[PDB]
């Protein structure tokens, strides 16, 4: 339950 | 295909979108890439970069 700062790579 | 993101670099409006430069975490700045927006999920990364 602790964020991480993600993103999809194209 | 989802990866941690370590910093927002840049920031470009491209074709209607806007786009971030990101800094992968753990991987080399030769492996950043832009992304949409809609690919981001690090919002505190992008507040970060706007200051």
């Amino acid at each position: 339950a602790r964020t991480k700062q993600t993103a999809r790579k194209s | 295909e989802e990866y941690v993101v370590e910093k927002v670099l840049d920031r470009r409006v491209v074709k209607g979108q806007v786009e971030y430069l990101l800094k992968w975490k753990g991987f080399s700045e030769e492996h950043n890439t832009w992304e949409p927006e809609k690919n981001l999920d690090c919002p505190e990364l992008i507040s970060e970069f706007m200051k």
